[PDB]
């Protein structure tokens, strides 16, 4: 039948409707391979149909103008307005020509303002990508989650946009005759599709100076003449329309907000050059004439002394009148400044005949009269009326807030910048969708393309303001809390996000900051984490905390709690996953217990030195959950730490304790190693937290209190033993086969270096016969080993590498400083 | 399965070459007659290059033996289409592909 | 068994009780320090009572013999018991006080205390905020309560949930008592099921749960939509949901009317179709705009997809199944191609209904979210076919 | 690095335009002032054609101004798990609340012009329906600090500011009438949530502000953090000012609301809670006079503290003094009864010894002066 039938016959349009709709949810949101599909049901000839068809009922030409957007225009929207929010200005010579105001003979306050939206934009947007709609090209043979994602489906851009004008301005005629038959039965169904249409092209940039012009005078003609027909404004149009008109001229404020910034930034780049040249040739004049006077050369080198920003602020900080004399500046420059910012005020309005003249006035007369006429029972309507309203009347507080949001950079890293922009689009795309193996391939390459862009290490300050950690951040909490208790998928996406944001960290102390604003958040998604081998959240905070004093000592009580109480559930209670894969069952976690105690050292110990308050927090915290020492050192029928050491080794000796026994990953946990691994990770957190000399010759007694706690905890005979322990040694046997021990399931030097650290510490040596006792003992067979094993078969085994490094580290230095 | 029926004819000497770019009008229809493909909808001719695998062998084959300005509609077995798995949405499993396929001319 | 626990039970049923004086005739009087009573919980109908040989427990009301029973408010724990109390005819003085007044509750036999168990160590592992009540002459310093006020809406709420319980319960019974055994040329032989009463309370459970409608105002709406998710939340604590998909599962296995009559008799078979259908929509009703509520259905999603080709309740189905898709995204995330093919077979063999289309909308995006697994499924097995 | 520390000329010239953008953001635009609100606030109240139209008057159609309130009031009355924030709202919060009070012998009559006109600026507020969507707002953000409380606070105040009896008097009919208990439970977690004084933060900035850490990037000198120690010294006092005012002018049926709360299924003791507070705020403060008791003067970053605190104190102790006057006898006896006495022994204790070691230092005048006002 003809389509048009569906008028009559409502229950097929309503089918059909619904239909549509279908359609648009299985392309919504990115499945671009799903609006390729679609582009076989529907396709271009006849959306263009659709659109141009007056007989339609308004449900389905609403319907196959959404599903247009949908398949061709949402993407490429949505990523674009992602991105419209931020200002990158390249250094070029257009930005330079950039101006508030258009050349003329007007004065500066009169200026009529330039058309919105017609102008010359630096801004950095990346442009949009389109495949053409094609069934016959052969099938890639790369399997999915492998195959490349694919991009929109192509239209003619220019071809729709001439469209979109001339049936919107056939809409306007038609609304203008006031006929009795709307296209689609009503003035919503006629209007508000159009409207969406060209809003959508508008964003997307397709709209060129001559049709922008076109859209301003069909919205209203005297405002926007530059140098009968009624606008929309005046053709008194329902609430949805209004709704539309809305979204436009949000988009025409925007462009104006932009344009200020491009202005803004010219001007610097103008002016930052005068400054320069002024700075370099009063510079040279002083290293001409200092040799006159010696005393008021100090107080003019304070400037070229400090740091540039404060040179800059020094510059600048003339506008009182009060402080100008300081000023080193000339009045030509100081007046450059002060005719711009005089510009900038009244392109704004704040600056001091009934029609309005410009867009503020327009659109707040428009809000005004609306909300007087009739009471709006569109809360969403109500919004965006009073948001134009607010922007109308607070100019300088939008730029104030955008221009966090704005960046220059230098022409020769705009091709770096917009690969960075598209990976940074993709991600951000990835949100909305949930996570799967072709999401998570596509979020690793980015990440990927991204570390390897060296834009991403040279502009840190550009990462933050784009918001990069913090979308990060949500995919990976996203991802995990999905179905967290049953498993953590996509943990290679996880060990990525560190990889960026552990590595983000890294890059500067102001992005550590950042991430530590977040540490609170990270915590509570790292519990469940634990298992889940490679880099973690944990390891996130413990990037954030590293190394900044600042940061450790902003730590907080909370954090250190549940971190604490993580660690007590680890020593309470054993690891499912482990139960699972069936390995023997013991009470306690020790693989999650030394995650947690090894970012409990890098929060208290910082540069060398102990963090006091963090230190004594831990130890109180600790000692309040005494199961967080372990089920050894519990007090009432407990082990000591020997003991658990020797259980643990006989443990590795022995399997079907050790693990199930019945791995291609090779890295099966082994519970001897975790075990000694959880001691030795406890107490060198413990010899951390174990405070500095100078305080106990200063005498406090906190430190004294901490200290004999600590000894009580911990007593000396075992450090002795543990450090006595023999280790395995690699030798030749069975006609010279090299027998090596296996570190991951064996004791191995570092145990014993934690100890050390924890006797050095907090017991101390301070007399000979302990010395000579302990160097007997534990010290100098191992010293002997090492030597034995420096020949060339053994000197590269990686035992020895272990046991020169335990000696070097731990070893050596405490010799050295017991020498006397 | 590739099998060509001439609906109108073309010159008859000039026939298509390996590393020769392939204009066509094409109109594409499952045996049963569910139109799934037109280039004509678009209004832009489709350009390929033969021995480059860009389209399936169903094409490869008929346009080969095809001349230009003809105009044939071409059979293609699911073997020399896309076959068992199909293309997702458009096209089934194991479907017989018909084509209406006008050679424009040869670059 | 009682305990003392916090958390969401103080806003569920199972937290409330109920005081009953001894005396029938002024009862409402204001309640005085010493005053004998009953204690029961409104949605078992059981009272507090000792027992020697469990202590202090909820028993029933047959075995609720007074002594065992009698509890009394007395401001102090001292043993004054000085004098034997005196009825008053009237209201009374207005002793005891909501929130600010303290009471210790004493059996008045025993005169034991009401106190915790003292929880041994290791419960904090067990992460119980459960503490055993019991009856000890010692007791506690804190064994003080607090009186809170409670509802009208949940005071309803829970006796509608005990009476329902017992009345679903009654004829679950019917059900299974004549589930394996045929009537044959004869009576289904037991006891007549309460068909009619069933009829009215699930109608008045529905008019219950009915949201309110648009034209109203926007805080009246909230208001009420406040109200309705509250004992949709209590209903579920109490496991009504459970209920009625059990009596669902007990008169499914039965497909038609006829066949039901085979068990039960014309008498009931007449009514069969008419209590599924009440049945689906008081579960739509119930589990309507509580995304918790909705959630629960990612275990036994099954169940739904299964019953969906019924023809007796398929649009209470299909509603049920579109509420919960609305609520719930995790039901989305374990969606199937088994699930996806069975709405496309309901499109087949039922119709084309548009509120299959619209599920299948909200199968593919929730809350802005959108899954790709369930939007290339439906794409591949609903559009290619062309029919 | 100081010396290094390269000249400006010597930079690249996008770096030093941000550097620029930056300076010129602060000194330039920041302190800029353009004042918008009263002009926003008296188009919006405008209404235009009704004059023509004769019928729209008795009608009563919301202007523009009404409709917005309207709007947020919705918004607050959603039903929803948490108030999400919104800047629009904070925004025009701000902007009423500024328009409000828009503001050396003064005259009686200028004296009563200003206050008349405050009341005019109130009652274009208060007319269309602010003082419920301030109450709507403080129960829907659920004991939640944050921006949004805080504007809503400060609107309340502006509101209310000179004890506005109007105002007062629409708050309490419309909780009296809703009897909603989510009002005063906010109410009392945001009392929670107010900070004192905390030595260990005190430590801490002191050890980080004497490591004189310089941002690697360029050089920052002491680089100011974030002040950890009365953080929401702000947000307490606006909190305070708000229960305060609404009990200005010995209002006995707000007063005695405060205590008791019949209607409702529950009742919260607001003026039990300040007093809890008021015995935090002491104890934090006798802790930091023992922490520098040793020490012979006062630094400058103590004497802050000191002074934060002590604000706060007043105006806890003003709120307090507003909850009984009049007098209210319930009020007074729940005092009587409560814990009061030994906050007012301790801040006795610490106003002798205070009192005694500043007398020592002159320059230590100032916080000897504001100690005794607060005695």
């Amino acid at each position: 039948m003809d389509i048009l039938e569906l008028s009559e016959r409502l229950d097929l349009q309503r089918f059909h409707s619904h239909t549509l709709r279908l359609y648009r949810a299985v392309c919504a949101l990115g499945n671009n391979r799903v609006a390729h599909a679609l582009c076989s049901h529907v396709d271009q000839a006849q959306l263009l149909h659709a659109l141009e068809d007056a007989h339609l009922p308004g449900p389905l030409r609403a319907g196959y103008y959404d599903l247009l957007i949908s398949i061709h225009l949402e993407s490429a929207c949505r990523s674009r307005r992602s991105m419209l929010s931020e200002y990158i200005v390249p250094l070029t010579p257009e930005t330079r020509a950039i101006t508030l105001f258009p050349p003329g003979r007007k004065g500066g306050n009169a200026r009529r303002h330039g058309l919105p939206g017609v102008g010359v934009t630096t801004s950095l947007r990346p442009p949009h990508h389109f495949s053409p709609p094609c069934f016959v090209a052969a099938l890639p043979a790369a399997g999915v989650a492998e195959a490349p994602a694919r991009l929109s489906p192509a239209i003619p851009l220019e071809a729709l946009r001439d469209k979109a004008l001339r049936m919107l301005g056939e809409a306007v005629r038609d609304g203008g005759q006031h006929a009795r038959d709307p296209v689609g039965g009503s003035v919503e169904f006629q209007f508000v599709p159009v409207l969406k249409l060209v809003s959508t092209l508008l964003v997307m940039g397709i709209f060129g100076d001559e049709d922008v012009k076109q859209i301003l005078k069909m919205i209203e003609p005297e405002v926007f003449t530059e140098e009968l027909e009624e606008g929309l404004l005046q053709m008194k149009l329902p609430e949805s329309v209004k709704l539309q008109m809305c979204n436009l001229l949000e988009y025409f404020c925007d462009q104006e907000l932009q344009h200020r910034v491009e202005s803004l930034a010219a001007f610097a780049e103008r002016y930052v050059d005068k400054l320069q040249a002024n700075q370099r040739s009063r510079y040279a004049l002083l290293m001409r004439a200092f040799t006159m006077s010696a005393a008021e050369t100090a107080r003019r080198t304070r400037e070229f002394r400090s740091p540039p920003q404060e040179q800059i602020n020094m510059l600048l900080h003339f506008k009182d009148e009060a402080d100008e004399e300081d000023c080193p500046l000339p009045e030509d420059i100081r007046q450059d400044l002060q005719d711009f910012h005089q510009d900038l005020l009244a392109h704004c309005g704040i600056q001091l005949e009934k029609k309005p003249q410009s867009l503020q006035e327009l659109v707040s007369h428009m809000v005004v009269r609306w909300a007087q006429e009739d009471y709006v029972q569109s809360p969403e309507l109500v919004r965006a009326m009073f948001s134009l309203l607010h922007r109308q009347y607070d100019g300088l507080g939008e730029l104030l807030r955008a221009l966090p949001r704005a960046y220059t950079i230098s022409p020769s890293s705009v091709e770096d910048t917009m690969s960075l922009l598209e990976c940074l689009g993709q991600i951000r795309s990835l949100l909305i969708v949930q996570m799967g193996p072709q999401e998570e391939n596509l979020m690793i390459q980015s990440i990927g393309n991204i570390m390897n862009n060296k834009v991403f290490y040279q502009h840190p300050n550009l990462m933050r303001a784009l918001g990069m950690h913090e979308t990060v951040m949500e995919v990976m909490v996203n991802v995990l809390g999905g179905g967290e208790t049953k498993e953590i998928r996509f943990p290679k996406m996880v060990t990525s996000c560190c990889r960026f944001l552990c590595y983000f960290c890294r890059i500067s102390r102001q992005n550590q900051r950042s991430m530590f604003d977040h540490l609170s958040y990270l915590l509570e998604n790292s519990g469940i984490g634990l298992g889940m081998q490679g880099s973690t959240p944990l390891d996130v905070a413990a990037a954030s905390v590293i190394d900044n004093n600042e940061l450790a000592l902003a730590l907080q009580e909370q954090d250190l709690e549940k971190v604490v109480s993580y660690l007590a559930g680890c020593g309470l209670q054993s690891c499912p996953m482990l139960l699972a894969k069936g390995y023997p069952d013991i009470g306690w976690n020790p693989c999650g217990g030394e995650r947690y105690l090894d970012f409990l050292r890098f929060a208290v110990f910082v540069n060398g030195e102990s963090v006091e308050e963090n230190a004594n927090v831990v130890v109180r915290l600790l000692i309040r959950k005494p199961e967080c020492f372990g089920p050894a050192l519990r007090g009432e029928g407990g082990s000591g730490l020997l003991a658990a050491i020797e259980e643990a080794i006989r443990i590795s000796e022995d399997p079907a304790r050790d693990g199930p026994g019945v791995p291609p990953e090779e890295n099966r946990v082994h519970l001897g190693h975790a075990i000694m691994s959880f001691y030795a990770a406890l107490i060198d957190l413990l010899g951390r937290c174990a405070p500095e000399m100078h305080l106990i010759q200063a005498g406090k007694g906190e430190a004294l209190r901490i200290r004999a706690i600590l000894r009580s905890l911990v007593p000396l005979d075992d450090l002795v033993g543990i450090i006595s322990l023999p280790l395995q040694i690699p030798t030749l046997g069975k006609d010279g086969a090299l027998v090596q021990p296996k570190m991951s399931a064996s004791f191995v030097p570092d145990h014993k270096a934690s100890m050390v650290l924890f006797l050095d510490r907090v017991y101390g040596i301070e007399n000979q016969d302990f010395l000579l006792h302990v160097l007997d003992v534990g010290f100098l067979p191992d010293m002997r080993a090492a030597a034995s094993l420096d020949t060339a078969t053994f000197s590269t085994t990686e035992m020895a590498l272990a046991l020169n490094r335990y000696l070097c580290l731990a070893v050596l230095p405490l010799i050295t400083k017991c020498a006397p | 399965g590739v099998q060509v029926e001439t609906i109108s004819p073309g010159d008859g000497r000039t026939f298509p070459k390996r590393g020769q770019t392939c204009v066509v009008h094409y109109t594409g229809m499952l045996e049963d007659g569910k139109k799934f493909d037109s280039s004509r909808d678009r209004n832009k001719p489709f350009k390929f290059m033969l021995g480059k695998q860009e389209v399936i062998r169903g094409w490869e084959e008929g346009v080969a033996q095809m001349s230009v300005g003809q105009r044939a509609k071409l059979t293609i077995s699911p073997d020399y289409a896309y076959g068992a798995t199909g293309h997702p949405g458009i096209i089934p499993p194991h479907a017989t592909l018909v084509f209406d396929v006008e050679l424009l001319k040869l670059e | 068994l009682v305990y003392y626990e916090g958390g969401a039970v103080c806003t569920h049923a199972r937290s409330l009780w109920r005081l009953e004086p001894l005396r029938i005739s002024w009862s409402g009087s204001h309640l005085r320090w010493g005053q004998p009573l009953r204690i029961r919980h409104v949605t078992t109908g059981r009272y507090l009572a000792l027992t020697e040989d469990q202590g202090l427990v909820v028993v029933d009301a047959c075995k609720a013999h007074t002594k065992a029973t009698s509890f009394c408010f007395r401001v102090s724990k001292e043993k004054l018991d000085t004098a034997p109390k005196r009825d008053v005819e009237g209201m009374g003085p207005p002793e005891i006080k909501y929130g600010e007044s303290l009471c210790f509750v004493q059996h008045v036999a025993s005169g034991l205390w009401l106190t915790y168990a003292a929880p041994d160590p290791k419960a904090l592992r067990l992460g119980v905020l459960k503490k055993k009540a019991i009856l000890h002459q010692e007791g506690h310093m804190d064994d003080a309560l607090f009186l809170t006020r409670c509802q009208q809406e949940e005071s309803q709420a829970a006796r509608m949930i005990h009476s329902t319980a017992g009345l679903y319960n009654q004829f679950i019974k019917g059900l299974d008592s004549f589930s394996g055994k045929p009537r044959g040329s004869g009576p289904p032989a037991g006891p007549a099921l309460p068909i009619e009463a069933v009829i009215l309370s699930l109608q008045d459970l529905i008019g219950y749960f009915e949201p309110p409608s648009e034209e109203l105002q926007h805080e009246e709406k909230q208001s009420k939509l406040r109200s309705l998710r509250n004992r949709q939340s209590l209903f579920q604590e109490e496991g009504m949901l459970s209920l009625v998909l059990n009596c669902i599962d007990r008169l499914n296995v039965y497909t038609t009317a006829a066949h039901f009559a085979e068990y039960a008799g014309e008498e009931a078979a007449e009514s069969w179709k008419e209590i599924v259908n009440l049945l689906y929509e008081l579960l739509a009703s119930l589990i309507r705009g509580n995304r918790a509520n909705c959630a629960l259905f990612s275990t036994n999603l099954d169940w739904v997809v299964s019953k969906l080709d019924r023809l007796e309740a398929s649009s209470g189905i299909l509603e049920v199944l579109y509420c919960v898709l609305i609520e719930s995204p995790e039901v989305l995330n374990i969606i199937q191609e088994n699930h996806i093919k069975s709405i496309i077979s309901l499109l087949d063999k039922h119709g084309r209904n548009h509120k299959v289309l619209d599920v299948l909308c909200s199968l593919c995006v929730c809350n802005g979210v959108a899954v790709r697994s369930n939007q290339d499924l439906i794409t591949e097995n609903l559009l290619p076919g062309r029919e | 690095a100081c010396f290094r520390m390269t000249p400006l000329y010597n930079l690249p010239t996008h770096r030093a335009c941000n550097m620029f953008l930056e300076s010129y953001k602060a000194a330039w635009i920041l302190t800029e002032d353009h004042s918008f609100e009263d002009r926003m606030i008296d188009d919006l109240s405008k209404a235009g054609e009704q004059e023509e139209e004769e019928e729209e008057v008795e009608e009563k159609k919301p202007d523009p101004l009404h409709q917005l309130v309207l709007h947020f009031s919705r918004t607050a009355l959603t039903e929803k798990s948490k108030l999400d924030e919104d800047y629009l709202y904070m925004a025009y919060a701000d902007i009423m609340a500024k328009s409000c009070h828009l503001e050396v012998e003064v005259s009686f009559e200028e004296k009563e012009m200003e206050k008349q006109r405050l009341l005019y600026q109130q009652s274009r507020l208060h007319t269309r329906g602010a003082a419920e969507m301030v109450l709507q707002m403080i129960s829907a953000c659920k004991g939640e600090t944050g921006a949004m409380v805080s504007s809503t606070l400060k609107l309340g105040i502006s509101i209310l500011n000179g004890g506005n009896a109007e105002v007062q008097q629409k708050m309490l009919d419309y909780l009296k009438d809703k009897k909603e208990v989510g009002f005063f439970q906010s109410i009392q977690a945001l009392m929670q949530t107010c900070s004192v004084l905390d030595l260990n933060a005190f430590e801490r900035q002191n050890k980080a502000e004497g490591l004189g850490m310089v941002n690697e990037d360029g050089t920052v000198i002491n680089r100011q953090n974030g002040e950890k120690v009365m953080a929401d010294d702000e947000f307490t006092q606006d909190l305070f000012r708000f229960l305060q005012l609404l009990c200005e002018g010995h209002n006995n049926d707000f007063q005695n609301y405060l205590r008791t709360q019949t209607g409702n299924t529950t009742t919260i003791n607001i003026i039990i809670c300040t007093v809890d507070y008021l015995l935090r705020l002491q104890e934090s403060i006798s802790d930091f006079y023992w922490y520098y008791s040793g020490k012979d003067v006062i630094e400058e970053q103590g004497k802050r503290n000191f002074s934060k605190a002590m604000s706060v104190a007043k105006q806890v102790f003003n709120s307090l003094t507003e909850y009984i006057q009049g007098p209210c006898t319930g009020n007074q006896q729940s005092l009587a009864h409560s814990r009061l006495w030994d906050a007012v022994v301790g801040f006795l204790h610490v106003f002798a010894h205070m009192m005694m070691k500043l007398a020592q230092d002159s320059s230590q005048i100032e916080l000897l002066k504001e100690l005794l006002d607060l005695q």
